[PDB]
DNA sequence: TGTATCCGCAGTATCGGCATTCAGCGAC
């Protein structure tokens, strides 16, 4: 479906960039 | 914000990618 | 032999009962209640010595100072049971001071029961034989009298006995008259004093035999003052037991017709019957007061006042009762009632072509519009203004407006108007206009699209259910797994089912009124989302209190909160229909048993209250019990004989699908914050009946007998906990007399041995023996001889005995009753 | 001693464990901690990291998936006060999705100041019910404990905090395993605490050194100031922050420092009223030099301009960012979905605006109940409007009910128009006077203020009805009211009676919500009465209620029903409810009567009251009459055949209901009946349930009835009797015989035999058993009974063995046997 | 000096009727 929501995008954005890490200001 | 532009419609993996670092 | 009143019902005073002081033959129920201030000594010069028959039924409760009921209803024979109270063609409830009944003439209840509960000292309940009475003995409700302990005196005056379970006891109502009983060559008929039989037409009793003009209760029907199998023509039937000719049926018309029609039955005439009312399917002249055959539900018909009705209340739908075409409109409009789903389709179920134009404005209490049930044609010619011929608006319940599965209907002029509905949503509309003919040969409809439809969904999906499978008691089920897009929406699942032997159910029935449901509901919780379509995850729900073989109805719905854009989501499947399996019956109810002769036994029974399907065949066993052997032990001459709620509500309901939207609005803030992007015994089988007839059997000698009931017979069958009953055979009464001569030996010393025999097939035990020796013009002295002395002595030594002849009488009392005495046993010395 | 430590600015974790290498040196923390996003962690590595020296956390706490977190003991044992200055939705201590955390761990804390706590989404999480949170907050029922794994009772809740009865129950509270949630007694409410029970000094909080100190504490309250901390701090410093005073040259330092507009974070931090604040309010001006701010040259506002066009309000961390603002230079959408209650702290931050330039759309919110926050709101200019011209738009409001007190206040919109749909308890006349009230009167298009789905459940009238005559009855009652016309008598569509029963006065008036589930009014319809064209004729109508049970309390009202239009009239009218109770009848049978035989001359029996007792039971009524024996058990000869001995919904299948039907159809045959129907020891039973007759005839039989019965001395009127046959039980001495009996001669050798008869026996002699008796034999006996006896004058042998025989005689009753008498010899010889 | 709103009950209850009862204007 890939309208992803809750915490299943929270799962599946680390997933994209498991390596580097998130970013924020 | 991500949950408006990924909860509203669809999404990519370069608009995902978007979001850390 | 007298007149025929009718039925009255007497109460709180005596002087009523004085209009039984002629009549006769009653063709009405005699009902006698309820009596305060009543002194027993108002019963003495009381009496009723003309009453024969009573063809409804008769009542007695609660008549205080009543002794006994021998001195009023001297002359019953039959009471006939056309009409019934509850099934009950004999009720005596609450009577005190009763003592006995006493109807000690009454041969035969036609058709129905008795029920004789509550009394205080109603004493001879145990001494009467039913089944000689009652034609149907199963289903007689007698509890709660005197007898409740075994205490009362019901001796007995010479008079026949019989048995009933087993307890071979007298047979009487009172203590000064017997209950006549006829042998069974003349089964029905009534015999005279003597014992030979009467004709074969009338009932219960006759003066002279073999003739039917003299009969004092016929059976068949009652013509001219004779007794007839079936009235020749030009006679009538009338209420099944007489005949009358043309000019009382007809009479009897017009005596209703001038009486306001209040309290009488136009009596019509059909197929050589005076008939109340003619059924559907036929209507009545008016000329010969016949009942002639109209094709098909033939029409009322049904005009009107200026073409508008207002049905304000289900007494103004009073005035359609059975119309077919109404040559006007409808214009209805409801706010409250009771019963009003049945109320309304009894009266206006029937209605088939409105000539008009329906408009339901302003109904509060409706929820569906499925009671105009034949409903098939509006033509239109008189419309509403803007040319509208279906007008709905402000409807606060309607939910469904028919069922489009099984209907059709044509409003071949006009458009349609929707406006206001809440809970109608739009693809029942959007049906109709499709089913009916109104989006074809083009005619603009006027239906608000914004105010129809809320508070409800149907622009729904379907559900598929893939795993049903069932057991004798549970079925487990198990439907597709669903996923709003955005999968917190879905809060549980909803299943609905309710037991339905029909095919026609449909969701929204039953209720009728203000959010009721006939159905049974149950929550599933959501499942867990593997995030992958294939996976062992898709939900399902054990239902486990339910009967075996029955038709069930199950369907299931989705529970989604709103979307902010006014867009309901979710599914509810297709009603589907299970069968559970088959279980092992209960046992056969309340069996009984009464004899008839030296070898028979009849039984009688009822079927189990849970057949748990359709029940093959029955399975009956009968073993001996011998006798009992302590009772060898007792010298009889001395005394005597031995022998999990859950209702979801409005604001429940509200409350948790705010709170599962407040918990998604908070994780919502929280990934909008902090993402940041970057710039062996013998047996017997017996088939579809509830009696049996056992013969080649032992004379008095007790048995006891083994029920099955058995459903299903082929596949290794099986059924159930046996039922057990007991029965005796009524014994022969030969079988008791002393064969040959009585042996006397004379000792010496004045003793003397009298010696007998035993009868070879005695009925039980022979338990004393009643020896009578007597000088002929001398006193008689009685001597008891035991079985033990008799088995020790090999006769009897008698001693105490003066020189001389006598003349001595030898009998063997058994425990059936007397033989019959011997020859006066002469031992001689010439004096 | 008080903070050795660093005043610590607010932090982000995220992404590794380095980044909690600046957290050693921080005793309080200026700002807030969030520890988030760390997916590719271990248990091994959190045993040895521990910040021991930080104390306080001014304004919340978020832990939001951080694998390898077991117990947030040894993380933070020393954080006493979560102030709590600046939230996050509410909260001040968001525990979210920690998936590996056992045990709560923070044993040392005592004061969340403002805010509420949320753990949720859990997995493994335990002991959270022994924390008793009401002694660690202040308000305790905006939090949001749910979904862990206390769920279901099975991680221990095993713990060595005197065990608190705050609730119904008697439960320990406490932290962790080995740790209790530390509560000391309350002669000092939450000023501070020293263990052995001491209360420290009133200035200090949590923990303490020494008692009456206010120098030696370890978290103070008020404010802190260099060691010691004092309630006003003296003015050669400046309030900062709420919490710090300090002196104006860190001021002029924060100003002159960020001052340079190289960066969007500070504020220029100016001083006014002793308050270092970062900007002082609308009607000041800061000069230069002096860095204070002196009033305004005339009114001058604060502008709130705002960010991208517009704001939507959903809690208090976006209610705090228009504090202090005046006018808005944009729209403003209300939104707070779920919650309890939020009225209170929107009302100290947004409830000081003046003039909105957009709209103000207030859609889906479920715990308002009034505008009354919006305090100093005064003009909508609307210069930017919603999709289709509006600036008021309510949608979907479930218990908005007032927007405003239109008799002290004054609001302007100068364009657009108002919206208001699905307000489902607001009153039709809100709308309508807020129409007449601000300046939109007639700038509307049919229909945009729906007039059919607002005020649906909340009944909404403003006239009355009064009700003229009520007449009442034992079954029935009737009702006549006044007449009501509105000004166009085609706009009406008949009234509603409301009727419901109700012991208890307290019945509070009808909310609009049609109750259906078990508590409800039965509603039924009039319809409108005809137009009689005069003042003064038959316009009173009336009504009969008809199935209604005998002395009971009914609580009814009266209602009109009319069709609302363009015209602001034809409201309706509501009666005030009022109370009036029915009349008395007969009373029923009593019920389930027992009697019971103990002995020769008590008997006891017992009952219950009845099922319809229609009024208060004045009295009972007993009866009893002296049965007499069958003169058909005097003439029997009884040794023959017989001898007498006397002494959820859960729904099935409705069709077992016609034996109730049976039993209530002969209920309903008394009832119906009697409509039209109204020596013997006996005693006026009163107030009991039992009664004991003593002192009668033995053995003999009873029959008793009884009756309930109402208000006795005028006209007494008692239900129908109830019957009961009773027994006593037999007596010993009654039937044996004392004395001599004496044996007769006759020459024909039939031997005579006298004895008495007893004089007294229990009920009836019915059989008298000679027996006689040699050496060797057995007993030989003889029966006998009364009419023989009569006939014989005693009794009779005939023809025995000459010598000497023993008689031994007894007498049997109906109640059972005697003894014998002595063995007499009688003898001939021969 | 009489006359005069039923709404859904009454029950062996079919089609059109009447219970329930405190009241003073309108002709007769």
């Amino acid at each position: 479906n890939q309208h992803l929501c809750g915490s299943h995008l929270v799962e599946a954005l680390y997933l994209v960039c498991g390596e580097r890490g998130f970013f924020y200001t | 914000g991500i949950v408006e532009q990924c909860c509203t419609s669809i999404c990519s993996l370069y608009q995902l990618e978007n979001y850390c670092n | 032999p007298g007149e025929v009143c009718p039925g009255m019902d007497i109460r709180n005073n005596l002087t009523r009962l004085h209009e039984l002081e002629n009549c006769s033959v009653i063709e009405g129920h005699l009902q006698i209640l309820l009596m305060f201030k009543t002194r027993p000594e108002d019963f003495r010069d009381l009496s009723f010595p003309k009453l024969i028959m009573i063809t409804d039924y008769l009542l007695l409760f609660r008549v205080y100072g009543l002794e006994s009921l021998k001195d009023l209803f001297p002359n019953l024979t039959v009471i006939r049971g056309s009409r019934l109270f509850f099934n009950y063609a004999l009720v005596i409830f609450e009577m005190v001071h009763l003592k006995e009944l006493g109807l000690y003439n009454l041969m035969n209840i036609t058709r129905g029961s008795v029920r004789i509960e509550k009394n205080n000292e109603l004493c001879y309940l145990a001494t009467i034989d039913w089944s000689r009475i009652l034609d149907s003995v199963e289903d007689n409700h007698i509890v709660l009298n005197k007898d409740d302990n075994e205490e009362c005196g019901d001796i007995c005056p010479n008079c026949p006995a019989t048995v009933i379970n087993g307890q071979f006891v007298e047979r009487c109502w009172t203590h000064s008259h017997c209950q006549k009983v006829c042998p069974t060559i003349c089964k029905s008929h009534g015999c005279t004093a003597e014992g030979l039989c009467c004709h074969s037409e009338c009932l219960g009793n006759c003066s002279q035999p073999d003739d039917p003009t003299k009969c004092v209760a016929c059976r068949n029907f009652y013509l001219d003052g004779r007794c007839v199998e079936t009235c020749p023509p030009p006679y009538y039937h009338f209420q099944d037991w007489r005949c009358v000719n043309f000019s009382f049926c007809q009479d009897l018309h017009h005596k209703c017709k001038n009486s306001r029609r209040q309290g009488c039955h136009q009596y019509v005439i059909h197929n050589n019957k005076c008939i109340p009312e003619c059924p559907s399917g036929y209507t009545m002249n008016s000329s010969n007061l016949l009942c002639t055959p109209c094709l098909g539900p033939c029409p009322k018909v049904c005009h009107l006042l200026e073409g508008e009705k207002t049905i304000d209340s289900v007494t103004s739908a009073q005035e359609l009762r059975g119309c077919t075409v109404i040559n006007g409109s409808l214009i209805i409009n409801i706010r409250g009632g009771n019963n009003l789903a049945a109320e309304l389709e009894a009266n206006l179920g029937l209605i088939e072509e409105i000539s008009g134009y329906l408009k339901i404005r302003r109904s509060y209490a409706l929820v569906s519009l499925s009671f105009f049930r034949k409903l098939r044609l509006i033509r239109g010619e008189t419309l509403e203004i803007g040319n509208y011929s279906f007008y709905a608006l402000d409807n606060q319940n309607l939910r469904q407006l028919w069922d489009w599965s099984k209907h059709n209907l044509t409003t071949t002029q006009g458009k349609l108007f929707f406006h206001y509905n809440p809970k109608l949503c739009l693809s029942e509309i959007h049906k109709m206009e499709e089913v009916s003919g109104t989006k074809g040969r083009q005619e603009r409809n006027d239906i608000a699209l914004k105010t129809n439809g809320d508070k409800a969904s149907c622009e729904n999906e379907l559900l598929k259910f893939s795993y049903i499978r069932t057991s004798f008691d549970k079925i487990l089920l198990r439907w597709e797994p669903y996923w709003p897009p955005d999968f917190r929406d879905l809060l549980g699942f909803m299943l609905f089912y309710k037991e339905a032997p029909y095919q026609n159910v449909t969701e929204f029935d039953g209720q009728d009124a203000c959010g009721s449901n006939s159905w049974t509901v149950v929550d599933i919780d959501p499942p867990l989302r593997s995030n992958d379509p294939k996976s062992q995850n898709h939900p399902g729900w054990l239902m486990r209190g339910l009967k075996p073989w029955t038709q069930y109805a199950i369907f299931v719905k989705t529970l989604v909160t709103f979307s902010d854009e006014r867009r309901t989501y979710g599914a509810k499947s297709d009603i589907i229909y299970v069968q559970t399996d088959a279980t092992n019956p209960s046992v056969p109810l309340d069996p009984i048993s009464v004899s008839n002769s030296s070898s028979q036994i009849i039984l009688k029974w009822k079927p189990p209250s849970d057949p748990n399907g359709n029940i093959t065949h029955y399975l009956v066993f009968w073993e001996r019990q011998a006798e009992d052997s302590e009772l060898f032990e007792l010298d009889y001459c001395l005394k005597g004989l031995k022998l999990c709620s859950c209702p979801k509500t409005d604001s429940q309901i509200l409350k948790e699908l705010e709170e599962s939207s407040f918990r998604k609005t908070f994780e919502d803030y929280l990934h909008n914050v902090v993402f940041v992007p970057r710039p062996h015994r013998p047996f017997e089988k017996v088939v579809n009946k509830e009696s049996l007839v056992i013969s080649g059997l032992r004379h008095f000698t007790g048995y006891r007998i083994e029920l099955q009931a058995c459903n299903q017979d082929t596949p290794e069958e099986r059924c159930s906990v046996a039922a057990y009953v007991s029965a005796r055979t009524m014994p022969e009464a030969k079988a008791d007399d002393i064969v040959g001569p009585v042996t006397h030996e004379i000792f010496e010393n004045n003793v003397v041995h009298l010696m007998w025999q035993e009868p070879k097939e005695p009925n039980g035990l022979i338990v004393l023996y009643e020896v009578s020796y007597r000088r002929y013009g001398d006193e008689e002295l009685h001597l008891c001889v035991s079985r033990k002395h008799f088995a020790l002595e090999r006769g009897c030594r008698l001693r105490g005995l003066s020189p001389g002849n006598y003349s001595v009488r030898i009998r063997a009392t058994s425990l059936a009753g007397n033989g019959s005495w011997t020859e006066p046993t002469y031992f001689y010395v010439t004096d």
